């Protein structure tokens, strides 16, 4: 009867869809590897999808996935055990070396562009005429570290123009240079900005940006990686 | 086996209990203390269900049903074969769910990401504990809880619902359904908008978030934005489940009459209670 | 540990007239106000809306549906504002009696008014569907939003049009009222031997619950990795960052498999459309092919 046919039909379709969907979600990270980076023997029952090619706007060419995968950076780790499945210990300083929670990815060393091919993220001082419309203005506040030491002062907000939101505070350090801090990793308070992730002594080691009026996808990943790594790694120097 | 980018993240640390003792993976799966706890509670729980199935005399998944204790046992223990298995299985289940949440916390810590996922999951756990713990304990018997069976649990929804007339009239239940329906709309639209940008008309360049924001203003005159839609989805789905628990915490306890009759609070307000015509009078 | 549910600081710039591409700018409004209130959670900017011919056809068509029900509700309230407010939930514009079958010949005071209101609603939604397609074409984007909105139209079409026609009466359709459409829903279940035995109703629920599960998971995930600019989903598709990797590896380590930043949105659109897709089939087969889902359930066929 027509209803039994409909439901048997559906289950067949649902199976093909789950298969279609799984292969679609294998366009990055695959094929699987051993800890040494050679391709693993057992890959699962799902094959790699046929490559698709995004055309990136603004003359940035194409991406084709799945494509060849390399970290394009050295990984300062060493095995802690003689078999698969154990942690790999940082061989250096994991914050400086950019491993574990301090991990960054070798993204294009260009900045994200808006629809019109202008930079997405500008310091607010070069954004006509972006102002703080609500909440506390963080500009001029001191920046405190998790060791409850002042590390610097906020001298600008870096804003997303097309989404009109604050993305970084630019912080001036004891030495006169600046760094960016993710907006998502600071507590703006009445009288200071508090940074839980980093102690005062680690602000110096935040990666710096090569141009003062733009930040690249690479630089973004290094900065954000380094700050998030602080939660694990600057834990000795955190109070409450 | 590892994803091409995985090795740089598989560093030590982040555990809440055990230090480096359970700090390892089995294939893709992180373990941790709470990994072992999950396997314990889940293994013991599955044994107890098969044991329940033996006593009941059936190995059919569509028939196995583990029932609470009968109402006369109140909030005491009952014999294994007449509600005690359900009680032990309910402890095991609560143990595996809370273990799973805390395992997600250890993974959050290793990866240096926020704790939004286990926090969100904790709302699902609360809903389950409303149905099998909080409401039965306020009503004074484990018997008011739902049975563990594929069709018998649906049987319970129908009977519990129809006890209070047509259950649609629960006003918390009304709000809850609204949030479920809205969340589905929001997920459809979010999935569609990202895909419409990444996968534009044949031969064109990838659209930008500007196209996304523009599309929604053109359509309905507002776009909530790329951070907004993610906040909105978390809030719509967590709200749905909040009002779900609330609609059942109040049913049996502060309200036990027909839900339809609750709505007379509005109709009988004194300034229109007597005015002739309309549906009421 | 700030959690990024609400913004700590708002910044505003000149209002955004949006991308142009092939959009006819003649048909766009002026930007409305900003909203500090909205601006804590999402964007502050109301407007501009694009109202072409199809927008106004839909919007005029759609208000006529709303006022047509509203005028009947006043009649029923005997034009008394106090009664209208008291019984607002109890009023109902019902379809024509089974007598009139599929005829447009029933009087106003016995479902002819329901047909008028329905005709307006039919025009309203279909014009609005054409609008979701055309607004996307103009920006050169895929028609995902239109094909997904079709899934919802499908259930609405089955409930009030297709299924009423196959049963052969407008009385089988859904009344325009608050409590009355709840009763219809409850009564529908009982007459068909309990929809919990309708296997399509069961899947419909699985997907409606999966939609809640998956948007909880997805939303929570993006907020967890918003500290590496995770919300920037298109540039993470084009050029994978630590946000996409940590997002994927959270889920790999939890449950043994994971998504891509693009692939998760395919999970998303499908989880959601399958609600109204299985839904419509379940309702369409109810009373047409299957009298009683309990009885059908006993044979499985
Ligand atoms: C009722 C109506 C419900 C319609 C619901 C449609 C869901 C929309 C999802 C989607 O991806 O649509 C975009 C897709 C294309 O969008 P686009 O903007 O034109 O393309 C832009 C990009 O270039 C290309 O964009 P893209 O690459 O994102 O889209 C490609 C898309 C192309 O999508 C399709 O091919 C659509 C598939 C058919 C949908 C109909 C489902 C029917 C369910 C049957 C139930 C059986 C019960 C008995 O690929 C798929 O998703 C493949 C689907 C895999 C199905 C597995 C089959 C299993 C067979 C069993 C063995 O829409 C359609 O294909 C139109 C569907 C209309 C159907 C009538
Ligand atoms: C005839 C029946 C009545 C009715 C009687 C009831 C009764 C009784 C109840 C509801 C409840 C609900 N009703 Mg009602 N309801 C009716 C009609 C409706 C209609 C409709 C369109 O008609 C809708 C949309 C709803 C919708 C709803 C929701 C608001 C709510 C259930 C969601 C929930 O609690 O999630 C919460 C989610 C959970 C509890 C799941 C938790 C999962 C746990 C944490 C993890 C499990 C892990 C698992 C074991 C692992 C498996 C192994 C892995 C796969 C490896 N009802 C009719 C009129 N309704 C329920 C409610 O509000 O509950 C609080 C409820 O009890
Ligand atoms: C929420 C309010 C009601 C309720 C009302 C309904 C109604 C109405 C329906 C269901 C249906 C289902 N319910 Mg229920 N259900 C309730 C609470 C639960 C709980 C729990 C709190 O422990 C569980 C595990 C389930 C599980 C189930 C599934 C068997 C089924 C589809 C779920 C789904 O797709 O969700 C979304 C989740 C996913 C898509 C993720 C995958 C989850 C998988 C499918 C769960 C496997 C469960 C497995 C059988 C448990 C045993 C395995 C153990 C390891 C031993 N329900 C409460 C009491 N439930 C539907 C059905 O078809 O029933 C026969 C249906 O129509
Ligand atoms: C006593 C009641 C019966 C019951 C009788 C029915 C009947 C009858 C139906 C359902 C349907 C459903 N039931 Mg049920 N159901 C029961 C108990 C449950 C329980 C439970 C026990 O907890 C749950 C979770 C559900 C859940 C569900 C959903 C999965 C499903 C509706 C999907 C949907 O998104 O529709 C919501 C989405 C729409 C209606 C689409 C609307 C789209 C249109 C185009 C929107 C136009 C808007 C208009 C222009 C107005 C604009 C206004 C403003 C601009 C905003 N039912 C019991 C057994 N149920 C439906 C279904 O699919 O059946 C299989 C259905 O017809
Ligand atoms: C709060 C919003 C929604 C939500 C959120 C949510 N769920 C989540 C998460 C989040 C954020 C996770 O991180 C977690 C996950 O891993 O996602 C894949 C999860 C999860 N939600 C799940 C299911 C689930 N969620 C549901 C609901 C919802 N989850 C909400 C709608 C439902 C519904 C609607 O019924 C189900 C079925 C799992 C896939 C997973 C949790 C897995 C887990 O806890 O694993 C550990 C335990 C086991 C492996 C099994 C233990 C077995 C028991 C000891 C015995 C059986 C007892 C049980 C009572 C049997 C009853 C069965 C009968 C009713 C048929
Ligand atoms: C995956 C299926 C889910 C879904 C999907 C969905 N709905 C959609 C879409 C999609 C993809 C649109 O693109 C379209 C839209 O424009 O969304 C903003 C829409 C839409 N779904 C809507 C409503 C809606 N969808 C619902 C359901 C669902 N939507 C499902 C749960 C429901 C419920 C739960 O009953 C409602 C009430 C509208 C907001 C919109 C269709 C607008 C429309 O047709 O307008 C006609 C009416 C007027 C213009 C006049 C209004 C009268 C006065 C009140 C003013
Ligand atoms: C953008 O970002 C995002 C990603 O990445 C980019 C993602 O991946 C995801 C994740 C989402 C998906 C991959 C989409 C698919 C997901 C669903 C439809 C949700 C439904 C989920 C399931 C059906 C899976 C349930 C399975 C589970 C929980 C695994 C249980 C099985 C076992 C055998 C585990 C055993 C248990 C233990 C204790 C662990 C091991 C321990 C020992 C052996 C000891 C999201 C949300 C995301 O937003
Ligand atoms: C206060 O006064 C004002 C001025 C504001 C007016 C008052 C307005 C008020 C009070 C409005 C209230 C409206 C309400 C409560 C509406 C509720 C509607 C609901 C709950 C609808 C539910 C379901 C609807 C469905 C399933 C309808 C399906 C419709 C169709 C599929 C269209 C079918 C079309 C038909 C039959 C006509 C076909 C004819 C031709 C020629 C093609
Ligand atoms: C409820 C449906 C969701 C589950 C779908 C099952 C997909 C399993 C995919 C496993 C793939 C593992 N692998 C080897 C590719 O990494
Ligand atoms: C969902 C749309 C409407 C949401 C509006 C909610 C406003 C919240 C305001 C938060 C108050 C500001 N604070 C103290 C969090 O910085
Ligand atoms: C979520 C619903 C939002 C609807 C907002 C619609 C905004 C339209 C702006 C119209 C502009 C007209 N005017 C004179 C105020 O500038
Ligand atoms: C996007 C695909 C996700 C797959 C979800 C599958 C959930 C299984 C639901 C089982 C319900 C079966 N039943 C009893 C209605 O026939
Ligand atoms: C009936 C619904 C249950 C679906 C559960 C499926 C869980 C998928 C687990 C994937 C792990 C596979 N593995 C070990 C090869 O990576
Ligand atoms: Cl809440
Ligand atoms: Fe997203």
């Amino acid at each position: 009867d027509l209803a039994s046919l409909a439901i048997y039909s559906f289950w067949i379709f649902l199976a093909g869809l789950i298969y279609y969907l799984q292969t679609e979600n294998m366009r990055e990270g695959y094929p699987l590897e051993n800890e040494d980076g050679t391709p693993a023997a057992n890959q699962g029952p799902f094959p790699l999808p046929k490559p698709k090619t995004f055309i990136l706007p603004h003359g940035r060419g194409t991406l084709t996935v799945p494509g060849p995968e390399s970290e394009d950076r050295p990984i300062a780790l060493a095995r802690t055990a003689v078999s698969e499945g154990f942690p790999h210990a940082p061989t250096g300083d994991p914050m400086k070396d950019g491993v574990g929670p301090a991990s960054w990815v070798a993204r294009r060393d260009l900045p994200e562009l808006d629809g019109h091919g202008h930079n997405k993220i500008k310091p607010m001082k070069a954004a006509a005429g972006f102002h703080v419309s609500a909440g506390k203005n963080p500009i001029g506040l001191p920046v405190r570290g998790c060791d409850l030491e002042i590390a610097g002062k906020v001298v600008d907000i870096w804003v997303d123009i097309p989404e009109q939101m604050a993305r970084f505070l630019e912080v001036e350090l004891k030495d006169g240079s600046t760094r960016l801090l993710p907006m998502q990793m600071v507590k703006v308070q009445s009288n200071r900005v508090h940074v839980n992730a980093l102690s005062s002594d680690l602000f110096a080691g935040i990666p710096t940006i090569k141009s003062p009026t733009e930040v690249t996808l690479l630089e973004e990943d290094k900065i954000c990686g380094y700050v998030a790594g602080g939660l694990m790694y600057a834990a000795p120097k955190r109070k409450s | 086996a590892l994803l091409s980018f995985e090795r740089k993240y598989r560093v030590p640390g982040g555990t809440l209990v055990g230090g480096n003792l359970f700090d390892f993976w089995v294939g893709p799966f992180y373990v941790g203390f709470f990994g072992v706890a999950t396997f314990f509670f889940a293994a013991l729980g599955i044994i107890l269900i098969a044991w329940s199935a033996v006593l009941q005399g059936t190995w059919n998944p569509q028939l196995i049903s583990v029932y609470p204790p009968a109402l006369e046992y109140g909030l005491g223990g009952a014999p294994l074969a007449k509600g005690g298995l359900w009680q032990i299985i309910t402890i095991c289940a609560t143990g595996a769910f809370v273990s799973w949440a805390l395992r997600e916390v250890e993974i959050c810590r290793k990866l240096g990401i926020g704790y939004h996922i286990p926090f969100a999951f904790a709302f699902a756990i609360l809903a389950y504990l409303t149905l099998v713990l909080f409401r039965p304990v306020m009503m004074g018997a484990w018997g008011y809880a739902f049975p563990y069976g594929i069709w018998t649990h649906l049987d319970w929804v129908s009977n519990t619902g129809y006890t209070y007339g047509n259950f649609h009239y629960n006003p918390a239940h009304m709000i809850a359904i609204s949030f479920f329906f809205t969340n589905a709309l929001a997920l459809a639209l979010h999935g569609a908008l990202v895909l419409s940008a990444a996968n534009p008309e044949k031969g064109k360049e990838m659209r930008t978030p500007d196209h996304e924001d523009t599309f929604f203003r053109d359509l309905v005159g507002y776009s909530i934005g790329t951070l907004g839609i993610h906040r909105l989805g978390l809030l719509l789905s967590l709200s749905a489940v909040f009002f779900s628990a609330l609609c059942m915490i109040i049913t049996g306890t502060i309200w036990f009459d027909q839900w339809v009759d609750w709505w007379q609070w509005w109709v009988k307000l004194p300034w229109w209670a007597n005015i002739p015509g309309g549906i009421n009078g | 540990e700030y959690q990024n549910i609400f913004s700590q600081v708002q910044v505003r710039g000149p209002a955004d007239l949006g991308m142009t591409e092939d959009v006819n700018l003649a048909n766009r409004s002026g930007v409305g106000p900003f909203s500090t209130l909205l601006g804590w959670f999402g964007n502050a900017q109301l407007g501009p809306i694009y109202l072409g011919s199809l927008g106004v056809l839909s919007l005029f068509s759609g208000l006529m549906w709303f006022f047509t029900i509203g005028i009947w509700f006043w009649y029923q309230a005997g034009w008394n504002p106090a009664v209208f407010l008291r019984d607002l939930f109890f009023f109902s514009l019902e379809p024509p009696a089974p007598e009139y079958g599929l005829s447009f010949a029933a009087p106003l005071k016995e479902g002819g008014l329901w047909l008028i209101a329905s005709f307006f609603m039919f025009v309203a939604v279909w014009s609005w569907w054409g609008r979701t397609y055309l607004r996307a074409q103009a920006l050169g984007m895929g028609k995902h939003t239109a094909w997904a909105f079709l899934s919802a139209i499908w259930l609405w079409m089955v409930l009030g049009f297709i299924r009423p026609i196959l049963m052969g009466s407008w009385s089988e359709a859904v009344p325009y009222g608050i409590f009355s459409h709840l009763d219809w829903t409850n009564n529908f279940s009982l007459v068909h031997g309990n929809l919990f035995y309708n296997p399509f109703h069961g899947l419909s629920i699985a997907f409606l619950y999966g939609s809640a599960l998956l948007f909880a998971m997805h939303g929570a995930t993006i907020l967890a990795v918003s500290r590496f600019g995770g919300e920037r989903e298109l540039e993470q598709i084009a050029d994978r960052g630590t946000a996409a990797e940590r997002a994927a590896l959270f889920w790999r380590w939890t449950m043994g498999f994971n998504a891509t930043m693009e692939g998760i949105h395919r999970w998303a659109i499908w989880m959601a459309v399958l609600v109204t897709l299985t839904g419509g089939i379940g309702i369409l087969l109810s009373g047409t092919v299957v009298d009683n889902w309990y009885v059908w359930g006993q044979n499985h066929g």
